[PDB]
């Protein structure tokens, strides 16, 4: 019927579509564009987040005076990152490739949804739905200024197979360079020990190795026909 | 045997029932949006993302470039659709178990076909499109703002933009420290009723008070395609 | 075997657009792009029925507070609508009342038998529809926009809303609760640009385009529907 | 030996405030708090002459662009002014025209023979002026404010502007280019709070105050001028 | 002389002369404001902070919590008062040495007493207060916005709010990349002229064009206390 | 009655220069954030020296005659000491060693800051003496796009100690303070050119190679 299943590899290799699902195209994992310091996001679970051709500046803008500017100001683009170790300085042109996650848009027979446990346990797919993958509950992100965006929790985009504290990268449109800056934040649903209603949350600082146990888990499910 | 989801919010402490022709998947609490590092991010009320199995004033954490995450130490927010529970006479922040009676419940249900909302922008109920049947009727809810004037909104084609109960204050504000309350700057935006003669005429300003609110708000209907 | 797929089309003129072949018309309306209340913008994806309202108004909403008081057109809010080719008045001053009518675009909400999507080429060539999918319309890759306070919203790149049939440097008009509408110098429309495969990982070449050559760097798109 | 020190005083009423003893009146005007253009707020410190304009208007400014076009009251902008005790109309609807007059505070720009400053106690007690300094007036510690879009501005804590003589939960009114003014639920005024020395490094004790007890946690201040 | 400073901007490529009764300290370039990590921060034009000895499209750098600083790698801005230099016919960004003719110059001068600005909010020049003498007259400049609608403004009691030359486009935008240009969203805000009868009347909207701008802008005078 | 303000950037209140009477000492206040809107105090003005510290030194009210103290989600930011950064938020008494102290001194003449935008120390103007030398502190950002900046002619833009993270964030209601990764400090750069710099050459500076690229300044006071 035409449902589109989108997969982001979080590696520099395009993901393979499930058998029986024609790959419509593969591309680069687009998180959001920032024009005039205003973020406009693409849902990671939707095909718009998989752009066939990469560029540090994939868009241009125009105003009512009939003037359009391409890469002629100070705009940016943000992309889902690979699990590659973070560079020490900005990377340019070809050195960018290994840092951009790849994606594939697959024509599916039924709709895919994401479910979240808000628990260390993996949430079950609803009755009559099968699992496509398991991951971590990716909720939102912020970077430059107070700009950023977030994922829809019922969208496969909110379920990333690989947890990464800094799951995306920032590209300087005009310089053709990308980098990971200290102000980048990723937000994730937490695991909640209580059955369904949590009391005043107990503040905590989690360091490498003690993080994943506090991140909600999810599964992407597809209706069995 | 396709399956589509429809999310419904009771706007009360009771679980809502799935509409006719759909089957229950799970019940939860109505999450409207969250605000992290001063950025609001909502979950469309017409999607399962607005129905969380577990409630928390701080249902998320954030991680930095040094691979260090922090939970509830800062000043972030979570917002939830609320119930008719009266705001405490003291007007002081609500905490712990006392928060429960204020949180709306929701149901995520599996439907045999797609669902959508239509808005009349009048006091009358807009009919369901040709070939679609009614799941419920409501009031056209568009967007909202709260702390720092940050907020989010609903897709007008989504059931999330059609709340069954009009509420001047449809949501409550919670903080990572564990407090929740209603604040004077919590604004709810609804589609207004417009007469045909008022469309291309300067809008007539009006300030409405208790008892005359609901009658100036656009009505809506959530419909499901017949199969 | 119709599951209820919907596709919204915008004429970008004062006439109602026709539903594309293979689809069924449900209703028509006015093209709403986004609203701004208490200085915050909230948009409606142009590919969805939410961007097609039955009634127009420079102030289509009201706001309410916890004190059970609602205010309609009683502050300083905005509404933005896709516009038509109607030229801005010579005075360049705000348009009001009946004079607004010629400027507001119309839309059609249509039911499709199958899933509908947009594909972009990122070149000046029309991207072909996926194998097994048929064409509804072709257009230009419209992705986001900003105006007052640099607030705005955008389109999902796989939504038909990201594929506007008529390129316009000013595809939308700004209206105010007080009843005025106008085009402003900071009303920016963002489009996907043309990117050469060989230049994907090269520093972009800056370009300034003027009337007549604006579309030379605008990506093209096609809206497609699964043939069933 | 007068070097030109200035101190601005606001009556918070429709009458002109008198220059304090030891100072000389230069001129009077209306109390401007801040303006918001293209959704951005820009304030004037209440202790400076910039907060005292000779003429009032709900739209005291205009804006111009690189195309040599200027627009006055032709968009959706704001002006904020210190207000008087005048009660909000029973209808709670926007005030316009002549009806606005009773609501706008007046100010005096005065020349002082020496430097003028404000000191805050951070307690309900009036802080004494530094040794060798004399008193101009006492008040409440007013530090910042926000309104539409949570935009706003504030006062320098050593400026006389941070010391308002009359405490008001709504010390300012919001006006719009279209000619309306009103008080809104999100018009927030921020004041220095009372802090006990023993509790400086303790978790603050939350407090909710209602009519009649509002000032119980508001810091006090005194505006002082160097003698001779 | 207790150390009073007065800053003046030529709004041309030529250094401005110190006003009568004051002595030159140094000349520089007119910095209006900067924008770092999307936050604008201005230097009041009436203060020495708006007069920098050295020009750069990126006169600052930023440092993070890991004790690592970055210079010009991101997308930050600097804005400078500009000259009458016509914007290039190509309308393309200006770089390197070609930027120089567009940057206004300034002078920082030592004065014997305090200085201040007064505004008439009319087309006539407001008189200097009792006991103060004129340094110069100008136009009431209030605030401005540019990229991302971020901006800053002037203290109306400061000489920075009194520009000697009215300009529809008084400043230019520069980027860390090294480019500068005039953009359509570069807005300058000026006090308007108000008649006594218009104060408590709905403002009459007007859209002004070339040749009728300057005559609808409030006038001002910068004055220094006599000693 | 000019007021000279000094921030120690240590947990010790600074001493006023000779001849200047100390009006009070306090804690170095950078800015308050109410409703996620920053309101800054100029570090060169006395308002940046608050006698009594608190993670929440302010309250707010609205037109309905209701005021809330520490009953929402606001914050306060303070100039930091040069102390090593904590690994987790500090609470109550553990906060003290992280808050810079300040003193407000009654001076006989006005003080200004001058910046070289060079590795060299800028001269005080003729007839003015130096009170101190430092680094050109321009602005800062933290939570969201909020933050603030210093006036370059104000002594507040001239900090004696360069610190990549010169300020700390206090959670009003929790009574805790901490340094988060999104904090940024901005400083004027040194420019090799005489007065007009060409397209800036991007660079990343690490510990030990930073200070040489930060503009220097002097705070000067008019000699009487």
């Amino acid at each position: 019927i035409g449902y589109l299943l989108v997969k982001h590899s979080q590696t520099d290799q395009e993901p393979m579509c499930p058998v029986g699902m024609n790959k419509l195209w593969s591309g680069y994992s687009l998180l959001y564009f920032e024009g005039q310091e205003k973020a406009h996001n693409q849902d990671l679970g939707l095909a718009g987040s998989c752009l066939a051709r990469f560029s540090t500046m994939p868009f241009l803008y125009c105003n009512p005076g009939d003037v359009c500017y391409y890469a002629s100001r100070n705009d940016k683009s943000y992309w889902l990152s690979t699990t590659a170790p973070l560079p020490m300085m900005p990377v340019a042109e070809d050195e960018i490739k290994p840092y951009i996650s790849r994606c594939s848009v697959c024509e599916a027979p039924a709709i895919a949804i994401a479910v979240h446990s808000q628990d260390v346990s993996i949430p079950h797919c609803p009755a009559g739905w099968r699992s496509l993958w398991i991951g971590y509950s990716f909720l939102m992100h912020t970077a430059a200024g107070d700009e950023g965006g977030g994922q829809s929790l019922v969208s496969p985009g909110s379920c990333l197979e690989d947890f990464r504290a800094t799951p995306f990268i920032e590209c300087n449109g005009g310089r053709g360079t990308c980098h990971y800056y200290a102000n980048k934040y990723s937000f994730w649903l937490t695991t909640i020990p209580e059955q369904s209603f949590q009391g005043s949350p107990s503040a905590d600082t989690l360091k490498a190795g003690l993080i994943r146990t506090h991140i909600s888990r999810c599964q992407v499910c597809m209706k069995n026909l | 045997d396709h399956g589509f989801l429809v999310t419904r919010h009771s706007q009360t402490i009771d679980d809502p029932q799935c509409p006719s022709g759909t089957k229950i998947l799970y019940h939860g609490y109505s999450l409207l949006y969250v605000q992290g590092n001063e950025r609001a991010h909502g979950q469309d009320l017409g999607t399962a993302g607005s129905c969380l199995r577990k409630f928390s004033t701080m249902p998320f954490l954030f991680c930095n470039i040094n691979n260090v995450c922090n939970f509830a130490s800062r000043n972030d927010y979570s917002y939830w659709l609320s119930t008719p529970e009266p705001m405490p006479m003291s007007m002081a922040p609500i905490t712990g178990e006392n928060i429960r009676p204020f949180i709306s419940r929701c149901a995520v249900c599996e439907a045999p076909a797609m669902v959508m909302a239509v808005h009349s922008q009048t006091i009358q109920i807009p009919p369901c499109p040709s070939g679609w049947s009614s799941l419920w009727i409501g009031y056209s809810f568009v967007m909202h703002t709260s702390a720092g004037a940050e907020g989010s909104g609903q897709a007008l084609a989504s059931p999330g933009s059609c709340l069954e109960e009009f509420r001047s204050a449809p949501f409550i504000e919670c903080h990572g420290r564990g407090t929740c309350n209603y604040y004077a700057n919590a604004y709810s935006f609804w589609l207004a009723t417009i007469e045909r003669s008022e469309m291309f005429k300067k809008p007539t300003p009006s300030t409405l008070k208790a008892g005359e609110l609901r009658t100036h708000v656009s009505r809506c209907q959530v419909c499901m395609r017949r199969t």
